[PDB]
């Protein structure tokens, strides 16, 4: 059953790491969190932390979600990667930063035809030592499908809002 | 075994069913790729690189498709009731992929019946979570909303981004959508980057989070016959600069958002884009190929919009068949063998070896 | 005083020189405004609105001018030559302020010599801090600049910003900004904000800091403007740029040396090696073009190449244009008016007025 953190907790996590690499999906955009994300990200940077983003094809509500928010943002396109020419590179990741996604992590995509999500390409974040996933509740993404992640790994639930918890966790770094 | 892609010979249809990171997929499947010379110059697509790819190139449409096991197309071929007979240059027996409309359009369906011809209707792919790469919907339609902003940033007489100058401050222009599925949902997004200050409105009630995710405002009322919520809609598209028109039920006529009697309450210098115009307009002064005025109001209504990005199009418009496509190559033997219990198979499959298949009409 | 300000019958001037705004001011100084019926339908300004602020609204163009103390066109006015005799509505004593294009059209001042109308050239601004208030050429050109990136992506036939989509990634558009100066500093921010790769060259050497400032990369090849080079420069700003000019899908060109006819960045053999469905946005095209297979008035498709050229960009941005035009007249005026004496007092000294007059 499920493991929980705090802010406090995955600043521990992230700012002792050589590897972070960010997954936004719908609940950064949702709750806003995209200045947010990228000063986390700037704080990793200049703590000398590698940093990613890696946006799954389908990942938000449309085409081009997160690319939007995180231009609104400023992430420079150099850090920026599709699912395509990433998911080898979280073996050699410390961390997996997942924000406001749920669905495009689940490994129930390459599993059971018991769900609607079988089939389709998913981002390997379990490849990664620990997954930070970052919803406020337990309740399911688009498919209506709970994530096996969630009763699994070195998964932590930061439950709560996602522009908040990166903000509190930039805090806790200073 | 061949594969062919034609030249899009209707009006107004710049875009074409290939690419060459495409081509190079195909080929390696064990395709040759015959092209009709110049089909994708439209698209900003020579076929010097195309046949870079890997793919020969044919003089006519004839010399193309006669000898073609597979045909990729983007709209539906012709009928000889139309004009020109593109359905007649398709080999017999061989395999159809394209935006046949294939519901609405039963002689075209007929006819490929009668020539043995195996059809697939790409607009009818599931809307399951695997066929979201294929589906030929969602990756025109896209940008056909992000083109609207485009256009109406043409036709508007002021700037999107509210701008400070030394010689005064000029406000952002403001934008209304309606319809936030993923056309206008694109546009929001298109519009806000641009600095507008953009609104939005739907009959879903889990649509005002997805416009909200992109910072826009979902008009709704503060507090019955809730269709009294038209004076919020009233309310802003009064001061509205822009409104896009998305909304488009499908099969049925384009419902009317926009009444007349809301197009002359607006003002002077306004634009109206109904990407819905072709459907029947979500504003009924929207005449198809054409930018009506009236009461002040430019009401722009082009066809064919994705067209107007045939260049970004394309490319997305052939990964979607060749997504389709790629799951049913078996070649440990030279064949294409397309699976039936696959879902996707299923639903686009209209016609098949000289018999109509889909239960939409039989 | 009585103040007049018509409508422009000039084919494609959809700017006015008024706002309800600046009536509201000119009332405060002590101006009796007229404006004509239909004055700024282009600018999208209605005769009630002016009204709302305290103007009176002419039948017609002479009726407006006739009676007028002061006149605030946009355009030079028409001679009689041109079709109707506009300068000869304006009133024998009146004080005209427009972009008169003074040094080019010697035959309109020659008329308003003759009838001993005052005439304020408002293009012929001096160079200095405070005068940036007043000046036409970049409140007009900051507003050239936004729109180029507009008709660029409007005759672009690909998307501006990097998508990421289930049907693969659509990449974002390349922009390279010829000159920058108010337009060019624009173009980088409104091609931006579409999400496009934006890059400039200038000749001067602190725009560096400008284009970096806005988000963009700068490639490095005396009163506020750009002193002419010649071929030594233009030949060595050809390879340094062509590794981007390649790749680069869309091309806005400013550059403006304010004496000369506009310089050549873009030859014929440099269009060549761009891409195909490329657009080329020429902004000097009025004063020869910096890409010289421009033509004004008209979309010129060569090379397979798109090369936009129209004439009159800030009209094609009238309803942003004409309100920030007036604003430029009404801190050109605001500095000699003597309320109490209710008159304008063009001071012949300041130095505004000795660069702006030429008539009186
Ligand atoms: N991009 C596209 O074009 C489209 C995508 N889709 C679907 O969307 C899915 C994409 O997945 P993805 O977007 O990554 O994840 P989800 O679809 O699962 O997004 C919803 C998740 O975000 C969480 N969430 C909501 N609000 C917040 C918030 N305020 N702060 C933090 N988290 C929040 C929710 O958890 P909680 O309630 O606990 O907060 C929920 O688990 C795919 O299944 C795809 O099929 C469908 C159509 C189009
Ligand atoms: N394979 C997949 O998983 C796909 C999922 N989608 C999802 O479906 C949603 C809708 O996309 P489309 O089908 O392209 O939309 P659509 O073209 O069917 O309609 C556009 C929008 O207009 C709204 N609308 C229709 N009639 C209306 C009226 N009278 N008043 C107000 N609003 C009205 C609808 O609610 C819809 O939100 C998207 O949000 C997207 O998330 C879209 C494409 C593919
Ligand atoms: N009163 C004041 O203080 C004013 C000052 N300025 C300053 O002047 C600068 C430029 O003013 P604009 O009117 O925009 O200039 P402009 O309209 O005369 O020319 C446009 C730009 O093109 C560049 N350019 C000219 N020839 C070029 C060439 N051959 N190759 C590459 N670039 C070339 C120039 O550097 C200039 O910035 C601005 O940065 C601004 O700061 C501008 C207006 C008023």
């Amino acid at each position: 059953s499920v493991k929980a953190g705090s802010a406090e907790d995955a600043a521990f996590i992230m700012k002792n790491a050589s590897k972070v690499i960010i997954v936004p999906g719908y609940g950064m955009a949702v709750a806003q969190a995209q200045h947010a994300l990228r000063e986390m990200a700037d704080v990793l940077k200049k703590e000398g932390v590698e940093v990613s983003y890696a946006i799954h094809p389908v990942a938000g509500r449309m085409p081009g979600h997160m690319n939007v928010l995180l231009a609104e943002a400023n992430v420079p396109y150099d850090e920026v990667f599709e699912l395509e020419e990433i998911n080898s590179s979280f073996q050699t990741a410390d961390v997996a930063f997942v924000i406001g996604a749920n669905d495009v992590t689940n490994p129930a995509a390459k599993t059971d035809p018991s769900s609607p999500i079988y089939g389709m390409p998913i981002l390997d974040v379990e490849k990664a030592g620990t997954v930070l996933f970052i919803k406020r509740s337990m309740a399911s993404g688009y498919a209506g499908v709970e994530n096996e992640l969630f009763f699994r790994n070195n998964t932590m639930m930061l439950f709560g809002d996602a522009k908040k918890m990166t903000e509190q966790i930039v805090q806790a770094m200073n | 075994m061949k594969i062919a892609i034609p030249k899009e010979r209707r009006p107004g249809e710049d875009r074409v069913a290939i690419s060459p990171e495409v081509v190079k997929k195909l080929v390696g499947l064990g395709f040759e790729v015959i092209v009709e010379q110049g089909a994708g110059v439209g698209a900003s697509i020579t076929d010097d690189a195309l046949t870079a790819a890997g793919a020969t190139i044919a003089s006519t449409a004839a010399q193309a498709l006669s000898q073609a096991d597979v045909v990729w197309k983007v709209q539906r071929p012709m009928t000889a009731e139309e004009g020109t007979d593109e359905v007649a240059l398709i080999k017999e027996g061989a395999v159809l992929m394209c935006h046949l409309g294939a519901l609405t359009n039963r002689p075209v369906v007929e006819a490929l019946t009668k020539r043995k011809i195996t059809a697939y209707a790409m607009e009818l792919m599931p809307r399951i979570s695997r066929a979201q790469s294929m589906d030929i919907l969602a990756s025109q339609s896209n940008l056909a909303g992000y083109r609207a902003v485009i256009d109406g940033a043409y036709e508007f007489a002021r700037a999107f981004p509210m701008m400070m100058t030394a010689a005064g401050t000029v406000p952002p222009a403001r934008v209304l959508v309606f319809g936030v599925g993923v056309a206008g949902l694109q546009a929001i997004a298109t519009a806000k980057r641009l600095g507008a200050v953009v609104m939005a409105t739907d009959v879903r009630a889990a649509t005002k989070e997805q416009v909200e995710s992109l910072g826009g405002k979902f008009i709704t009322v503060d507090d019955e016959f809730r269709k009294k919520q038209a004076e919020a809609v009233l309310k802003e598209l009064v001061k509205t600069d822009i409104a896009i028109t998305t909304a488009l039920i499908p099969g049925k006529p384009a419902p009317v958002l926009i009444t007349e009697e809301m197009v002359t309450k607006m003002k002077p210098g306004s634009v109206i884009i109904d990407l819905a115009v072709e459907a029947g307009g979500n504003c009924p002064l929207s005449e198809p190929g054409k930018i009506v005025v009236k009461h002040g109001v430019k009401i722009v209504g082009h066809t064919n919009v994705p067209s107007r990005v045939a260049a970004d199009a394309s490319p997305l418009f052939a990964k979607n068949l060749l997504n389709f496509l790629t799951p049913h190559v078996d070649k440990d033997t030279k064949t294409l063998v397309m699976k039936l219990e696959d879902e996707t198979v299923s639903g686009t499959c209209v016609t098949r070896d000289g018999a109509i298949v889909h239960p939409a009409l039989t």
